[PDB]
């Protein structure tokens, strides 16, 4: 299968920013490389076709160049209709391959989170599983880490996180990661500690609680 | 608008047949019998339409499928033969509509010691369909031993390498050829003669 | 207006087997290539397979060769993916998608037109309705701002869940976060709220969750604890 990449793979930007995106195949398509926009909840929508034409009803702020490899996606002033993913995606031969997508999202002042912890509840406890909530609210930029430390000790392998997408007013996203144990190793220590590092954070940031509110 | 032909008989690169090229002509006028009349071409051969009556004709879309193969090969670019080339690397339909057009590119394509460049798919699992193109190259696994990715004891490499060397004679020589095929649909046919 | 329209998605155990129908409106259907493409849970595109106008050439992504057939019906104007042998990575909503150009070639073409997909859920998990646990607002806060609190949904099969706040009165500074799928087969989800904490006293603090699947309708309490 011809390889699909895509750089970056997210872009923040503002109203009437340039932005230019880039897609490339492990090998020769000559033009035969299209590009789709996607909103979230949405199918895509054909963008630009063999490189560099554009789709009917496609404003000119949009361009596409290259032929054999490397292709580029230019949008010379963006507009609030642009914020989306943009997908490249080769013709040239079957099986057709994508791009794995660049999204581009709308810049705003950086804002920390603000974190809370959440220990389980006595009525979970009675089950014989602990899940444990860690939430970063209303925070600019996406990237964000979150790190969970009991008695001290980093975990890995037993946390997920989700995301929202970005907030329709303020422009933030929100984003929880659960640490889940079975109650058995959960009362095996005392101290539950999310710590959480992001650009609007000098230093990370650690919510903690004692098991049984101590 | 003339239609762009000249871009296609006269690239100075040509595909190799395996990786056949393909150009889609569109919106344009063209002038088929200036291409009949031009003595340099030595196969000139349409199928489904008259040479002449080509330019009364109007088309949803023209295709010019472009590479090279050997002198003895131009044989098998017609609908209903056989051999590596028609099998393996470029199949025209049994009701194909369109005309082959060859020339003698020996000045060109032929390289001291050999040319490396143009490649002929020799081995596959099965025949093409009709203006079916295959470019991988994954090892041809010939018997029941696994290839893992190299070429070897029943593991071949698909494609060969013509080796197009200027003293040759014509029949492995190398020709550029090029196929215009004549599609009617029921979108509008917007490629027209005068 | 060119409309595509699919249907026949919904929940199947691995190992099964649905169909899948396109219906199409707008354009001669007969002069164009169509294509089903898929996209898996919170990623990208994935091409899965494609059909000539006349439906004499057909192919198909490695993944999917063997247990998957495509067809097209010129009488319905209907395309149709016949989904044999069903895994659970085959879980994706489809979509079909016209090409742009009339013909009756397939290569080197865009996909002009999308419909707006159909969800196919491949898994060996039962229905089952999740159970609804605070998440309380911290007591130690003695700051004036704002506080969180929030309803843990977990352990449910099939998508989707609802959560309202207060029998939807309550909806600003709600965010309710997508599903995970978790590696038991269930899903999980937490809903939270900020609030301002000057009202922690007075207000009181609902979700109100619905998993129509499972017929479960619960109502969790949320307040401080102790
Ligand atoms: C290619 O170039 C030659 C000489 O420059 C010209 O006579 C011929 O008509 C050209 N072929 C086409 C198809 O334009």
């Amino acid at each position: 299968d011809i390889q699909m990449t895509q750089s970056p793979s997210s872009l923040s930007a503002s109203v009437g920013d340039r932005v230019t995106i880039t897609c490339r195949a492990s090998q020769s398509i000559s033009n035969y490389l299209n590009w789709y926009q996607q909103k979230p909840g949405k199918a895509p929508k054909l963008l630009i076709y063999v490189a560099s034409s554009l789709q009917s009803g496609v404003p000119s702020r949009f361009s596409g160049s290259g032929s054999g490899t490397d292709f580029t996606l230019t949008i010379s002033s963006l507009q609030p209709e642009d914020f989306a993913t943009y997908y490249c995606q080769q013709s040239y031969s079957t099986p057709f391959t994508f791009g794995p997508g660049t999204k581009v999202d709308i810049k705003r002042t950086v804002a920390a989170p603000s974190v809370f912890i959440f220990p389980p509840s006595d009525e979970q406890l009675k089950s014989g599983t602990a899940s444990v909530v860690c939430l970063l609210n209303n925070f600019y930029p996406r990237e964000a880490k979150v790190q969970w430390k009991v008695d001290n000790a980093l975990q890995s392998g037993n946390s997920q996180e989700s995301v929202t997408e970005q907030d329709s007013k303020d422009s933030t996203y929100s984003l929880s990661s659960t640490l889940t144990l079975s109650k058995a190793d959960y009362e095996k220590h005392k101290v539950y500690a999310c710590e959480v590092t992001h650009q609007g954070l000098s230093s990370p940031v650690t919510k903690s609680f004692n098991r049984g509110e101590c | 608008n003339l239609c762009p032909f000249g871009e296609v008989f006269n690239a100075t690169r040509f595909a190799s047949v395996y990786a056949w090229n393909r150009k889609r002509i569109s919106n344009c006028v063209a002038d088929y019998s200036v291409l009949y009349n031009s003595a340099s071409f030595s196969t000139f051969k349409c199928y489904g339409v008259s040479p002449t009556k080509l330019n009364d004709l109007c088309f949803t879309n023209v295709y010019a499928d472009s590479f090279v193969i050997r002198g003895d090969e131009v044989r098998q670019i017609a609908p209903g033969q056989t051999g590596k080339i028609a099998d393996y690397n470029y199949k025209l339909p049994d009701d194909f509509t369109g005309c082959v057009i060859a020339w003698n590119s020996n000045n060109l394509d032929s390289k001291v010691g050999g040319n490396y460049n143009y490649l002929y798919r020799l081995f596959r699992k099965s025949n093409l369909k009709p203006f079916e193109r295959d470019i991988s190259t994954e090892i041809y696994q010939a018997g029941s031993t696994p290839c893992n990715g190299v070429e070897g004891f029943n593991c071949y490499f698909p494609l060969q390498s013509y080796g197009f060397q200027p003293t040759n004679g014509v029949g492995y020589q190398p020709y550029r050829v090029v196929v215009l095929s004549f599609e009617l649909l029921h979108a509008p046919a917007t490629v027209c003669g005068p | 207006e060119v409309q595509l329209v699919e249907s026949g998605g919904g929940v199947v155990q691995p190992g099964g087997s649905l169909r899948l129908s396109c219906a199409v409106s707008g354009f001669t259907f007969d002069d164009y290539a169509m294509h089903w493409v898929r996209q898996a849970p919170g990623k990208g595109l994935d091409w899965v397979s494609l059909i000539s106008g006349d439906g004499s050439y057909t192919y198909y992504a490695d993944s999917v060769k063997g247990r998957f057939t495509i067809s097209r019906d010129s009488s319905k104007n209907s395309l149709y993916l016949q989904m044999n042998s069903l895994r659970t990575e085959d879980t994706a909503l489809y979509y079909c998608a016209k090409a742009q150009t009339p013909t009756l070639w397939w290569l080197q073409d865009a996909f002009d037109i999308w419909g707006q997909g159909t969800m196919v859920t491949v898994s060996s998990a039962s229905t089952k309705g999740p159970s609804v646990f605070p998440l309380a607002p911290s007591s130690k806060s003695t700051s004036g701002g704002t506080a969180a609190l929030g309803c843990l949904v977990k352990d449910y099969f099939p998508e989707p869940v609802t959560v309202s706040w207060n029998s939807g009165a309550l909806t600003s500074g709600v965010h309710t976060f997508p599903a995970v799928l978790q590696s038991s087969g269930l899903y999980s989800l937490s809903s939270v709220v900020t609030v301002p904490s000057s009202s922690l006293g007075t207000q009181t603090y609902i979700c109100n969750v619905n998993h129509k699947p499972s017929n479960t309708k619960v109502d969790k309490r949320v307040e401080p604890k102790s």
